[PDB]
C-alpha cells in the first residue's frame, strides 16, 4: 500500500483531464494524474479523434486521386496493405502519446496507472500495476469521460460486432459492413472502410443523418453519400443473430429489407453515455444524476466545493475542445482565479466527404427558442476555388438576428468545410454583424471567402451572385 | 451585480470574463467603441 | 461606327471592373462594360488566380498520392495526358466565364468587345468585333489592370520564353524550366511543372523568396522547396540567348554558374506593371504617374472627379480581392453613398506546397512603423491534425501590440495554411484582444485551432505545449 498526498488529483487523462492537470501545474499546484490505460490522451488520442482523422485523410486522398482521372491524370488502382496503414496509424498515436508523457514529466505531474475510485471526501484509492495507492487530496477533478452504448439483443461479444475502438483497430476490411446509427462517428468509419473496399450500409432511425445539423446543410451531404452508401432512414434494427457465414440483421422500417441481411461486420455507433456512475463518487458526497452525468456549475464545481468535474462526464456536447477549455477553467478556479466557463458557441465538425460543420445556433434551435432570424447562403457552385478543386456542391450559410443583424450561427457543407468554422465562431464571440463580416476583405480565390460573400448576400451588396436584395 | 443579460450576450469574451470577475452589470456600462461596443477601458472606468 | 450613351462605363472586366459594373447595376445605374478579351473575368479568371489554383490542386493531389505509398497505399505512377488537363482547365474557366456573362445579361449590363481609349472627358472609343463604338458617359471607372514585366534583352517571341499566360497554357512539360523571380506567381508555376515532371531552377535577386513575408515563415517554406527546386538566391540574370537546343541563360551572383546554363523553357515572372499608360487617359485629363499607375483618393476618384480607377491599375497590392472591394466602393460613391476604401487588412496567399499566408502587419512592417510588438507561434509538430495529415512542419504565427494586446498581424506556413487567414483577418479588423481569440473555442483536431493556441501562448495559458510563461 503506497500513500500519496497531493493538492490536486485529476481522475482521467483525456483532453479534459491532462489539460486540467497541466494547467494546474503551470499555476504552481502540486498535481497527480490517475489513468487506467498505459498512455495519456484518453479516448480522443488513443481510440477516437486522432486515429479517425488519420484514416479519413488517407480516405480523402484516395478519393481525390480517382477524381483526377477525368482530368487527365490517371493513377493505377491503389495496392492496399492494411498492416502498413495500421502501423502508420499506430506511429501517429505513439508520437503524440510520447509527447504527452514528456510534457507531464517536464511539468512534474505524477502519473499513477490504474483504476481510481473515491473512498472519502478527500481520499482516492487506485488499483493498478503497483498495487493500491491511497491518494489524499485537497482538490479533485473528475474527468473520467464516457463509453460506447451497447445494445442488449446484440451479441456484442462476437468479434464481428464492433464499437468505434474495434473499427479503428483496422483488423480487416469486411466485404459488407453495416453501420448502426447516422451519427458522426458511424458515418466517419463508413467513410474510411468504403475507401478501402467495403460495401457500406447505414441504418438510421430518424429522417436524416446528423440530426442536430440543419436540413439544407444535410440535404447536400446526403445527396453525396447516397451514392457511396445504402442509407436506410426511418429504419430500426429489430434483431441480430450471429451465424458462421456472417451476422444476420433483421430490420423493421421504411427501407428495411424484407429478409434478414448478411454482413461481415456490424459497427454499433448509436451514441455514448457518461462514466459518472463508476467512480464511487457518492462516497465523496458528489451528486451523480440518473443518466450518469456529474452535474457542475459554470466553474465546473460539483456540489462538493473542492471537487470539480469536466469533459464528457458533465454533459453534451461530448467533444474534445469543450473538455480542454473546461479543464483550463477548473484549474484556474482551484488556483484562485474568478473564472467561468460560459462560451457563446461550441463548434461541431463531421470529418466526412464532404465535411459537415456548424457553430452557434442552428435554424432548428432558433425556431424552438423563438428567435426572429434570417439566413444568408453562398453556393460553392459559384466558387472558382471549389470548382477548381471538384467540390462545387458545397454551401456556406450564416444565420443573423433579423433586427440587429448580428451573426448568431453558421454552417458549412463541403470539402475542407470544417476549417472555415474558426472565422464564424470568432465572429459570433466578437458580436459581429453582417456588415462587419462583409466589409472585411477575404482572400480570393479561397473557400473561406464564402463566409464574407454570405454576409454580402445578407447586406444586399453581393456581385458574385444574382442579387435579389438590390 | 452580475447577470447574463443582453449586454453580456453581445459582449466579447474578454469583457464577459471581466464583468463576471468583478460582478458588473454590463447593461449599466456605456460602451464607447464602434457601434456601442463595450471596451476594456469602459469596464475598468466603471469599477471606480 | 456606333454611338452609345450610358451613366457609367467600366473599362476592363476583371474582378475590379465587373464587380464595379454589377454593383452599379444593383444600385440602379445604367452601366456598360468594355473588355478587349472575349470573356469577362480579366486576368484573375482567364489567365490568373483561377487556372493557377486549378493546376495547383492537381499538383497537390499528385504529391499527396505519392506520399501515401510509404503508409501502405501504393498508387502506380500517374499516367498524364497534357491536352486533357488543358481541356479540364478550360472547362473550369468557361463555367465561371459563362456565369459572369449570364449575370451581366440578368443585370442588363451591356458588354462592348474591344480595346477602349478615352477621346474626351466624357467620351470613350472602342475598336472591336463590332467595329468602332463611341461611348458617351457621365462617369467612367478605369479598371484596365496590369501586365507582366518584360526585359529588353530577352527574346520573348521564342515559344520557349514564357510569361505566366504562356505557362498556364501548358504548351509542353519542359525537361528543365528556369523560373526568373522568387515571387508568388513564379513559385506557383514552378510547383505545377515540378509535379508534371519538370526540373525547376529558381533565380531570385533578393536574399529570400516571397520578399514581403517574414523571415521565420519563409525559412520553413525555403527548407521544403530546396528539396524540390534549385534555388539561386542573391542571383541575377544578365543574358538570355535562344539557340536551337534550348535557351542559354547567363547569371551573376552567389550561386550563378560560371557557364551559361541550358534550359528548355524560361518563365519570366519578375513582376507586373500597371496598364495606365495605354488608355489615352490624358485625353480625358486623367493624371497617370511615371510608373503607369492611375492614383486615386479614398473614394477611388482620379484627379478628374467623375472618373474613378480601381484594381491593379491604382497601386499595390495587385490582388483580386482588393480590386473587388474597390469596385464596390467606387460604384457606391457614384450612386451617392459616403463610402470610403481604407481597409485595415488585405490578405496575401501563396498557394505553394506548403502555402505561405499572411495578413495585417508583418514583423518587417511593424519594425518600420516602430511598433512595440510580441509574436506568439504554435508549431504544427504539436498538432495531431497536422501529424495525422502528414504536414507537421507547419507553423501559425500571431503578432500582438505589446501594450494593448490587440492582434495586429498573423501568418501561416503549412498545407492548407491559406484557409486560416479568414479568422485572423477578421480578428484584426474587429480589434480582438489576444484573450478574445484564446477564449474562443476552436474545434479539435483542426489546423485552424492553432490560431487559438497561438493566442494561448501569448496569454501564458497553453497546455498543448510547454509553457515558458508558467509559474516557477
Ligand atoms: C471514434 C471517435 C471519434 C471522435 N472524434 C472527435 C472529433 O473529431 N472531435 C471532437 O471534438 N471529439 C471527438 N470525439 C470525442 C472525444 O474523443 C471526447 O469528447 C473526448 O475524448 C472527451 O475527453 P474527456 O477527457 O472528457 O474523456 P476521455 O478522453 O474519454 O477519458 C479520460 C480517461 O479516463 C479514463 N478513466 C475512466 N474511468 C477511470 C477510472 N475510474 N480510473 C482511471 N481512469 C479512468 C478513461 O479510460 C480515459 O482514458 C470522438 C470520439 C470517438 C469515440
Ligand atoms: C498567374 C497569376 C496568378 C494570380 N493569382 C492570384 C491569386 O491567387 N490571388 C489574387 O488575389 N490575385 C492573383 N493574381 C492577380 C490577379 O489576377 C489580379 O490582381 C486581378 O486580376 C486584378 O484585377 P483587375 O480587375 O484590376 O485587372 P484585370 O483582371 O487585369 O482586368 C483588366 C481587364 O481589362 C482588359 N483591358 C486592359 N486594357 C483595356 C482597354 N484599353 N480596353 C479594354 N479592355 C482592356 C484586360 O485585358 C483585362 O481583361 C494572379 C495573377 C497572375 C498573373
Amino acid at each position: 500500500s503506497t500513500e500519496i498526498k497531493t493538492q490536486v488529483v485529476v481522475l482521467g487523462a483525456g483532453p479534459a483531464g491532462y489539460s486540467a492537470a497541466f494547467r494546474c501545474a503551470d499555476l504552481g499546484l502540486e498535481t497527480v494524474i490517475v489513468e487506467r490505460y498505459n498512455t495519456l490522451g484518453g479516448v480522443c488520442l488513443n481510440v477516437g479523434c486522432i486515429p479517425s482523422k488519420a484514416l479519413l485523410h488517407v480516405a480523402k486522398v484516395i478519393e481525390e486521386a480517382k477524381a483526377l482521372a477525368e482530368h487527365g491524370i490517371v493513377f493505377g488502382e491503389p495496392k492496399t496493405d492494411i498492416d502498413k496503414i495500421r502501423t502508420w496509424k499506430e506511429k501517429v498515436i505513439n508520437q503524440l502519446t510520447g509527447g504527452l508523457a514528456g510534457m507531464a514529466k517536464g511539468r512534474k505531474v505524477k502519473v499513477v496507472n490504474g483504476l481510481g475510485k473515491f473512498t472519502g471526501a478527500n481520499t482516492l484509492e487506485v488499483e493498478g500495476e503497483n498495487g493500491k495507492t491511497v491518494i489524499n487530496f485537497d482538490n479533485a477533478i473528475i474527468a473520467a469521460g464516457s463509453r460506447p452504448i451497447q445494445l442488449p439483443f446484440i451479441p456484442h461479444e462476437d468479434p464481428r460486432i464492433w464499437d468505434s475502438t474495434d473499427a479503428l483497430e483496422l483488423k480487416e476490411v469486411p466485404e459488407r459492413l453495416l453501420v448502426m446509427g447516422g451519427g458522426i462517428i458511424g458515418l466517419e468509419m463508413g467513410t474510411v472502410y468504403h475507401a478501402l473496399g467495403s460495401q457500406i450500409d447505414v441504418v438510421e432511425m430518424f429522417d436524416q443523418v446528423i440530426p442536430a445539423a440543419d436540413k439544407d446543410i444535410v440535404k447536400v451531404f446526403t445527396k453525396r453519400i447516397s451514392k457511396k452508401f445504402n442509407l436506410m432512414l426511418e429504419t430500426k434494427v429489430t434483431a441480430v443473430e450471429a451465424k458462421e457465414d456472417g451476422i444476420y440483421v433483421t430490420m423493421e422500417g421504411k427501407k428495411a429489407p424484407a429478409e434478414p441481411q448478411r454482413y461481415d461486420a456490424v459497427l454499433v455507433a448509436i451514441g455514448r453515455v457518461p462514466n459518472g456512475k463508476n467512480l464511487d463518487a457518492g462516497k465523496a458526497g458528489v451528486e451523480v444524476d440518473d443518466r450518469g452525468f456529474i452535474r457542475v456549475d459554470k466553474q465546473l464545481r460539483t456540489n462538493v466545493p473542492h471537487i470539480f468535474a469536466i469533459g464528457d462526464i458533465v454533459g453534451q456536447p461530448m467533444l474534445a475542445h469543450k473538455g480542454v477549455h473546461e479543464g483550463h477553467v477548473a484549474a484556474e478556479v482551484i488556483a484562485g482565479k474568478k473564472h467561468y466557463f460560459d462560451p457563446k458557441v461550441i463548434p461541431s465538425i463531421a470529418y466526412t466527404e464532404p465535411e459537415v460543420a456548424w457553430v452557434g445556433l442552428t435554424e432548428k434551435e432558433a425556431k424552438e427558442k423563438g428567435i426572429s432570424y434570417e439566413t444568408a447562403t453562398f453556393p460553392w457552385a459559384a466558387s472558382g476555388r471549389a470548382i477548381a478543386s471538384d467540390c462545387a456542391d458545397g454551401m456556406t450559410k450564416l444565420i443573423f438576428d433579423k433586427e440587429s443583424h448580428r451573426v448568431i450561427g453558421g454552417a458549412i457543407v463541403g470539402t475542407n468545410g470544417g476549417e472555415l468554422l474558426g472565422e464564424i465562431g470568432l465572429a459570433i464571440e466578437m458580436g459581429c454583424d453582417a456588415e462587419d463580416i462583409a466589409l472585411t476583405i477575404h482572400a480570393h480565390p479561397t473557400l473561406h471567402e464564402s463566409v464574407g460573400l454570405a454576409a454580402e448576400v445578407f447586406e444586399g451588396s453581393i456581385t458574385d451572385l444574382p442579387n435579389p436584395k438590390a | 451585480e452580475f447577470a447574463e443579460n443582453d449586454a453580456y450576450v453581445h459582449a466579447t469574451p474578454l469583457i464577459r470574463r471581466l464583468a463576471r470577475e468583478f460582478g458588473v452589470n454590463l447593461a449599466k456600462v456605456k460602451g464607447t467603441g464602434r457601434k456601442g461596443r463595450i471596451l476594456r477601458e469602459d469596464v475598468q472606468a466603471y469599477v471606480k
